[PDB]
């Protein structure tokens, strides 16, 4: 039922990368509708939501550092 | 016994407040990197671990 | 307007509409329904259906509309003005201007229904007296500030009343504003009876009208708005307590919350509680009464009237609203039947305030013997109502003559309560009805007889008509 | 070295290779549908029932509101939000958290009002704690508990003297309105100053300006030094008001399981006050109803006498093999015009061990503890009393029963014979005798000294409206004249055959020197 | 049947399992959930809701799982170990011991809670008394071998004190067995006094613990366990009711067994009955107390307490329970206050067997005239009180004398509970009770003093006390 | 005031801050490849 993605750049991403995203996303059912969102606070890489799954890139490292160390 | 452990809290304390200062200027060092190379590497990075 | 959907269903007063995924609205928005008239229908979200859908409280006629209407999302809740423009207008749970004068500009700050109460750390535990310009509530129920107080009586008992006559008295022979709460108002005590009540000067050319915000979730209208009315009302004087003045909010009616609270549960179609009541009962009244704390910045004062029917305290209405007051007045038909009109029952009439530690030793004193004495008298006049006072009494002649002085004394002429009788109202300050009562306690008003203690102010007004008498 | 040279070496490992920076698929939900307090998730099949899940922060909105995953339907997971409900909507993101509620709980918790979920709203700090305890856990069980001995003194003549409280015993203080429920509960945590038990109030679903007060009343009193308050009110969630009472008791099975230390000494003894568990039923029936589950009698769910039940038997008096604490339960019930046959105090009748009726009746008949002796009921009886109490409050309560068989002859006294007179004064002496002022607590000395005094023939000269101001005047002197008195009562307590010859001549002396130099 | 299913729908202390096609779960077939290391959670199927989804009750904590866990069918009820093993042991409802000892072991033969009771052919026709030792017990409310008797009274009474001295009573004198099932049992009241209690009691070399069975279904457990338990020690008294054996089951509260099976019939979502009880509450009691029957080879008396809600003994649940009754046991605070421990009202407990065709013919002479003689004090006791003893004619002093007499002689001390007014072992047979009764009856104790019949004998204790202080 | 000394004891952030930061954003976030510099200039002000 083509399921809401939820694409999280970390500042922003491109026309061309944001076709490259559309085009590896499609691997979940089928061409689903993406939603691209800004959400400065990552820092780099970028959150993946396909349906209910999450796949973060970066930013959660940092927690998961400062969770190590505090 | 309540100075001491209020010493011990303290301690505590400025460890967390140091941990706190790496992480988020390392983020800052992150996001001025990320001004200098491309964002691309990431993203790619992130598309393969799907 | 961030969202525009459409209707799809329209049952009694519940519409539910359905809006882009994307853009549903949230819980407690408003979604205007424009009409083909220039004006609009105003419901306000209850709950959000699956995609897209969401469910609505009319809160107006819903005669006028089909299927597939254009609804156009607010973003926020109803949003009501605040401000001095409020000050002297009458509105409605909308926030619109029901007289007849213009409507509020556009200039105004308008503020959400829906708001968070004060925090723990803001509550103000330091007690104080209100004064209030009655005899009997100063002295047996001393009203708190800050605090939650309610009156609790049958039908015709002296509850608007004696409402209005706080507004007049707290407005005129003091500088407190108000602001009313017609929750469930009738057309005849809110539309009239109130509106020229407070068409009473204060000075020389302001009224209590003037300086008083009237909001009337009237009768007719859908039960949404009656249950919205009063956190209308709240939205209202929280402006003035968050400017440090220290604000009073009067709930015409209880019950009739509780009973439009009911209604749209029922009419949502959630699981009935208790005794067919709504299963959020507790919760909406907490977040009603909640909101009237004092604070450190300001601090709303209530009093809220609650009609018991026949004599039934275990209702749901008056009993989900017991835990939140800190003083009750028990208005009485049998001694209202007795002309005296400020039918309060000294006894059964409670209040957290009245220690020594906050009024003061003297008030404490005097209220607890008056209450002592009235005790006695209970008991004395049954016993009297065979064998006669003359026949054998070891000091019950004097008690009996001092409890019916001082049940008379505690009525009291109100300012609004001249259409009515045509006797001038009479304001009397706490320390002076505490004074008085003390006076008449021990001596001091044996001589006078049961006939000048009727309708007068303090002991001086008393003194006063009998020399006046004996001329 | 250096001490941050240290603190380097505890950094430098999860600093260097400590971080896994692998990318997983996490299971998350979609809200579908929001409620009344209630959000309806599409998948979440990684959550346990009870499990607190988190709603993290999206636009417009910097903090996440946690809720409760109670209804796991197929395909669907019905969350009760302990927040406010007007900020989730639908198509939220929601992540498991993957554990279920706990408190913090410990030594840092003493003299703190917080949440159910362990914040604190007294603005007073963060809350210093290293271990927490989970909401919900079975009842220590069979063979963990021991016999109730030690009592828990309350101050209130009354209570102590004839309806025992001891340490372990889940005692209901039943009412109706305004009858002095809050106020006997407080009146028992003040009691406790130095008793060597920790005090928990948790005040489900009351107004903050009532709880404030009530934290008022017990830091003028010096009780929050030992006082724990937690608070979920009126204007909150009902989740809130739901996990309240499991927060308190969890907080007390920690003073119960390791103890803290109080005044230097380590403390086991926790007693802890539901303030409302009317208003607890009350709550979580409206989260059963919105969350549409079957309703029974009076609406309330088929799991509501299971739901008091799991709160009240974590309350145990724990034997010396399991640490030989004890958690004591002050439950609190609110009737309707004194409909003790209702649902929920029905339940908690049948749950608690014994019973205090608070009659609106007395309290407007000018007895100040409104306390019903006739009906209320301890049924650990005088194991949970001191050998002191036991000795003289046996023909206290006989004296009172023989009072209320003869009550109705009261008014009519004077015209009856001399024995029947007699009891009946008898009888109003001692009632007279059981009013006592708010936050005014007696030691047990006290207690005992005054109830030896009325049970032999010393109150009968004394007139019947005197007594009270009598019993206080008599303490006074107690505490003036004659402190190795109370000292010596306090002494031999515990002594089986409490009237030795020593402290009974001693308590006689102080009674006859205090009557002779004293009118009424 | 070793299928494996998964958790569909967990609703509080509700679950639904899906299993394939084949192979569901019948009712009541007790399926498991592993919690990991050997902790389990047992379910008991209640309903099959279509394709393989079968709804159970919890019976357990079920506040860790998720939806998916694997559920493993038993094939069977819940199995319990039966046998001389579970002599002396504490066990809750899925028979797993609830004490310090360790698990029951694999060699001993379990049986399934859900059982047919005995045929049609297997029953005895003819009634029979069951000697239980109590004066009062066996002569005014005598018990009956295969038969139901109730003990009411109040909270603090004795209810649990009169439960555990019969305990001890059926397990010293005679070489009998008995089970109790602590449906409600508090974790206080039960789960240590009553163990302590039993331990206490010693005969030689071992207590009345080691001989009686104990099912203990605490308060804290969900409803499926306290609606449960009753089955588990009827299936736990059944087998030494198979050998041939006089088991008597103490049932702790049949009422909470009730309200159990409401609560569970609540949860299941079934419409309410009565006043607001479960529809089957008529077929849940036949099937646990139709199994507490004499059979041919065995037998199985039982004495349950019930507590009255509201002291309407016209509520269903009393009603229901009034129908499977053979004997009452009124319990009195009255009778409690005047310090007396077997608190029972002579003219209040009834009996189904007290006829002259069966406990004997001087029985029901003896029992009724006892009666007749406590029925005329009880109306001449009011005159007493007002008037006194010298109004009473002659005839009537006498009749108030004897009366006074037995009802300070329905009195013992219940010696083996613990050692409170300790004497030698009485064990006061129901030959004995007839004759010291005929003989108080006929004379031959007015010259004894209203104040030697306190925790005495069988009357010849009353007369060796007498000749003892000074004949 | 002994305890509020951790100023004085975090008067040697440059053994601590900059190792812990390289080795934070270089060998564990990403694949140690933070050549590009101007950094230095960045947590020399942002430190303090
Ligand atoms: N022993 C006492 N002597 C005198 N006054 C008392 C006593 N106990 C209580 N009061 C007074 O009665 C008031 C009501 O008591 P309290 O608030 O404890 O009752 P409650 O049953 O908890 O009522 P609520 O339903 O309002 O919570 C108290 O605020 C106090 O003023
Ligand atoms: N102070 C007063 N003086 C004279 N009459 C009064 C007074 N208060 C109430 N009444 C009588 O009560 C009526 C109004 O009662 P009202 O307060 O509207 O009833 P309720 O208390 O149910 O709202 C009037 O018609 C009037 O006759
Ligand atoms: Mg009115
Ligand atoms: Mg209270």
């Amino acid at each position: 039922r083509a399921v809401d993605a939820s694409v999280t750049s970390a500042i922003e991403l491109s026309a061309e990368q944001k076709e490259r995203i559309t085009r590896e996303l499609q691997q979940r059912y089928g061409d689903v509708h993406v939603t691209y969102h800004v959400d400065p606070t990552l820092i780099g890489g970028l959150i993946i939501r396909v349906g209910d799954q999450v796949l973060d890139n970066s930013l959660r490292a940092r927690l998961s550092a400062i969770q190590r160390v505090l | 016994a309540q100075a001491e452990q209020e010493r011990i809290r303290m301690l505590s304390e400025a460890k967390s407040q140091i941990a706190d200062l790496v992480t988020l200027t390392a983020s800052r060092v992150l996001g001025a990197e990320l001004q200098a190379r491309g964002h691309d590497a990431l993203i790619a990075e992130s598309l393969a671990a799907l | 307007m961030p969202a525009k959907g459409v209707i799809q269903e329209i049952i009694g007063v519940v519409i539910r509409a359905k809006f882009p995924e994307d853009e549903v609205p949230e819980i407690y928005n408003a979604i205007e329904i424009p009409l083909g008239n220039g004006d609009r229908l105003v419901c306000e979200v209850q709950q959000q259906l699956g995609n897209g859908v969401v469910k609505a409280v009319a809160m107006g006629s819903t005669d006028g509309l089909r299927r597939g209407l254009e609804v156009i999302d607010t973003g926020r809740p109803i949003a009501v003005p605040v401000g001095p423009a409020t000050l002297g207008r009458v509105f409605n749970v909308l926030g619109d201007p029901i007289d007849g004068m213009g409507p509020i500009g556009p200039e105004v700050e308008r503020r959400p229904i829906h708001r968070d109460p004060p925090s723990f750390e803001e509550q103000n535990t330091q007690a104080q007296i209100f004064e209030t310009g009655i005899k009997v509530i100063d002295l047996i129920a001393p009203f708190t500030r800050g605090g939650k107080t309610a009156i609790f009586g049958g039908a015709g008992v002296g509850k608007t009343v004696v409402i209005q006559e706080l507004i007049a008295n707290i407005a005129k022979e003091q500088s407190g504003f108000s602001v009313f709460a017609g929750v469930g108002e009738r057309s005849r005590e809110g539309n009239d009876l109130i509106h020229e009540m407070k068409e009473a000067r204060i000075d020389e050319n302001t009224t209590v009208f003037d300086k008083t915000v009237m909001v009337f979730g009237q009768m007719n209208e859908p039960p949404g708005a009656r249950l919205r009315v009063g956190l209308t009302a709240l939205t209202m004087a929280e402006y003035f307590r968050d400017e440090g003045r220290d604000i009073l909010l009067f709930i015409d009616n209880i019950f009739r919350f509780v009973q439009a609270g009911s209604e749209v549960s029922s009419l949502l179609g959630r699981m009935p509680s208790q005794v067919g009541y709504q299963p959020t009962l507790g919760t909406e009244m907490g977040e009603l009464q909640e909101r009237i704390t004092s604070t450190k910045r300001g601090s709303i004062t209530s009093m809220q009237a609650v009609y018991v029917p026949a004599d039934d305290y275990t209702d749901p209405a008056p009993a989900t609203v017991f835990s939140h007051l800190d003083a009750t007045i028990s208005l009485e038909r049998s001694i209202a039947e007795r002309a005296i009109f400020p039918a309060v029952d000294p006894l059964a009439s409670t209040s957290r305030i009245l220690d020594p530690n906050i009024v003061g030793e003297e008030h404490y004193r005097v209220a607890q013997e008056v209450k002592r004495v009235l005790q006695r008298y209970k008991d004395l006049k049954d016993i009297i109502a065979i064998l006669g006072m003359e026949e054998l009494s070891d000091e019950d002649k004097l008690t009996v003559q001092r409890a019916r002085k001082i049940e008379l004394f505690f009525s009291q002429p109100f300012t609004v309560a001249q259409q009515f009788t045509g006797r001038p109202g009479k304001y009397v300050p706490v320390k002076k009805t505490v004074e008085s009562f003390a006076r008449l306690l021990n001596g001091e008003g044996d001589h006078i007889p049961e006939s000048f203690f009727y309708m007068q102010g303090d002991f001086d007004d008393v003194l006063a008509a009998y020399e006046a008498s004996q001329k | 070295t250096t001490i941050t040279e240290e603190l380097i070496a505890r950094l430098k490992q999860g600093i260097t290779s400590g971080v896994d920076l692998q990318p997983r698929q996490v299971n998350v939900g979609t809200v579908i549908a929001v409620g009344d307090g209630v959000a309806r998730l599409s998948g979440l099949d990684q959550v346990v029932a009870s499990e607190i899940v988190e709603f993290p922060p999206k636009a417009g909105r910097n903090e996440s509101i946690y809720g409760i995953a109670l209804n796991l339907e197929q395909d669907s997971v019905a969350a009760i939000i302990l927040g406010d409900d007007e900020t989730i909507e639908e198509g939220d993101m929601v992540t498991s958290t993957g554990r279920v509620i706990s408190v913090p709980v410990g030594q840092g918790l003493l003299g703190r009002v917080v949440n159910p979920l362990g914040q604190p709203i007294d603005g007073k700090g963060p809350i210093v704690y290293e271990k927490t305890r989970p909401i919900e856990r079975i009842a220590p069980g069979v063979i963990t508990r021991k016999s109730v001995d030690t009592p828990v003194q309350t101050g209130i003549i009354a209570i102590d003297a004839l309806i025992p409280i001891g340490r372990g015993q889940r005692e209901l203080i039943i009412g109706d309105r305004q009858t002095g429920k809050t106020a006997v509960a407080i009146d028992t945590i003040l009691n406790q100053k130095g008793q060597g038990m920790v005090c928990i109030y948790v005040a489900i679903g009351q107004r903050r300006a009532q709880v404030a007060q009530v934290v008022g009343t017990l830091e003028r009193f010096g009780a929050m030094e030992y006082t724990i308050v937690v608070s979920a009110t009126a204007s909150e969630s009902a989740a809130l008001q739901y996990i309240a009472p499991y927060a308190g008791c969890a907080m007390g099975e920690e003073i119960m399981e390791n103890g803290v230390m109080l005044n230097g000494q380590l403390v086991k003894d926790a007693l802890i006050v539901y303030d409302d568990l009317s208003k607890h039923a009350v709550a979580y029936r409206q989260v059963s109803l919105l969350l549409r589950r079957p309703p029974g009698r009076e609406a309330y769910p088929g799991d509501v006498f299971y739901l008091h039940s799991r709160l009240l038997e974590r309350a145990a008096r724990l034997n010396e093999e399991y640490g030989g604490g004890s958690l004591t339960a002050l439950p609190v019930i609110e009737t309707q015009a004194n409909d003790v046959s209702a649902y929920i105090p029905t339940n908690v009748i049948s749950i608690t061990d014994g019973q205090i009726y608070l009659e609106s009746d007395l309290f407007n008949a000018g007895q100040r503890p409104a306390l019903n002796v006739g009906i209320s009921v301890s049924r650990v009886g005088g194991a949970a009393q001191t050998r002191a109490m036991r000795a003289v409050a046996g023909k206290l309560k006989g004296e009172l029963a023989q009072f209320r068989d003869l009550a109705a002859f009261a008014q009519f006294a004077s015209d009856l014979d001399a024995t029947t007179k007699a009891q009946i004064e008898r009888g109003q002496r001692l009632q007279e005798l059981l009013k006592q002022p708010q936050y005014q607590p007696l030691p047990v000395e006290d207690q005992v000294a005054v109830l030896y005094a009325a049970t032999n023939n010393y109150l009968d000269d004394v007139p019947v409206p005197l007594i009270t101001k009598w019993r206080d005047d008599f303490l006074a002197f107690l505490r003036t004249a004659h402190p190795e008195v109370r000292k010596l009562i306090y002494d031999n307590r515990l002594d089986r055959k409490f009237p030795t010859p020593e402290v009974k001549e001693a308590l006689e002396a102080a009674i006859k020197e205090f009557k002779a130099t004293s009118n009424y």
